[PDB]
């Protein structure tokens, strides 16, 4: 997730990689029926989250290892079986999760959450230099316009996909050309002149529209917060590790501990 | 009492000995003057 969770390539003689940065083997597992081994080569990963987990780890006194997922991106359900980082929950292969996982009514009945470290909801850029209201406007409502604003960017699979498609089905319905890639791709298709409306997370528009040669705006910001909900830790289902780790976040939040990670981790000239 | 329905802030200092609910509502702290 590109602020939140950096992987890259290791030490070009050494291997080690740098200091204040974990070792991290994804598990490439993709098949073991018919398949021997898959050779994990060891990345590293860096930022924020990982810079929260360290500080966790030396609060709260415990050891890990993180390993990259390869089913899906964070989870929804195919007919009954989860993927991705929730399912990895679920099924106990993993005691804990941490990253861009968002909080809801649909997942938080089956895993355990913590008291939220990061302010997210959804958030509407648009192209350059308001035009639209939000989620109320006629435009995005009724799709029936001779100028019809169209394809808000709304990657498949996602969380905020799931709040379109239970709570107005017209939008879901007409949006079909939307972009197959990240945030990434659909800033530059915008940029390019495919579509001009991005509707997608908070906190990662926010920062993408912070780092950008002059800049693109979003919506007004202070009122571009729709259906507010926080990051968290995703845990087993009633396990002894919520009672302690819940209270460690809160005290960062009381120390500004965390204040500082959004100077160093956070942060953009426009 | 069983329950407060009220503008409760979330500390440390209180999740020690209560069980709260995911917020409702967010706010920070700001500075009042006369203009
Ligand atoms: C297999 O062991 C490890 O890999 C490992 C685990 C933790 C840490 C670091 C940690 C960081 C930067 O990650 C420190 O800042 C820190 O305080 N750590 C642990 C401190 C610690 C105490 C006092 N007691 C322990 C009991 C069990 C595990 C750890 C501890 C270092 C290495």
């Amino acid at each position: 997730e590109r602020p939140f969770v950096i992987v890259e390539s290791p030490d070009p003689g050494t291997g080690g990689c740098v200091p204040n940065t974990v070792p991290c083997r994804r598990q490439s597992n993709h098949t073991f029926s018919s398949g021997d081994v898959a050779p994990y080569t060891k990345l590293c990963c860096k930022g924020f989250c990982i810079d929260i987990l360290k500080k966790l780890a030396r609060v709260v006194k415990f050891s890990y290892d993180l390993y990259l997922v390869t089913n899906g991106k964070h989870g929804k359900r195919v007919r009954g079986v989860w993927n991705g980082m929730i399912g990895e929950v679920y099924y106990k292969r993993a005691d804990m999760a941490i990253g861009s996982l968002t909080i809801n009514e649909e997942r938080s009945e089956i895993v355990d959450f913590s008291v939220p470290f990061v302010e997210t909801g959804i958030s509407v850029m648009v192209a350059r230099s308001d035009t639209v209201s939000g989620l109320s406007d006629k435009k995005f409502q009724r799709p029936q316009d001779q100028y019809p604003p169209f394809r808000f960017g709304t990657v498949p699979n996602g969380s905020t996909e799931r709040n379109i498609r239970s709570n107005y089905r017209d939008m879901h319905t007409h949006m079909v050309k939307f972009n197959q890639r990240s945030v990434e791709d659909a800033l530059t298709s915008l940029k390019m002149g495919k579509l001009d409306a991005f509707i997608y997370d908070a906190a990662v528009l926010n920062y993408m529209a912070g780092k950008d040669e002059g800049c693109k705006l979003v919506t007004i910001g202070s009122g571009k917060v729709f259906a507010t909900t926080g990051y968290g830790i995703a845990m087993q289902k009633d396990s002894h590790w919520k009672r302690a780790i819940d209270l460690a976040l809160l005290q960062f939040l009381g120390d500004g501990e965390t204040q500082k990670l959004e100077t160093v981790w956070l942060s953009g000239i426009c | 009492a069983d329950m407060i329905v009220a503008p409760l802030t979330i500390n440390n200092e209180r999740a020690q000995y209560i069980e709260f609910s995911k917020p409702f509502k967010y706010q920070g702290l700001t500075i009042l003057v006369k203009k």
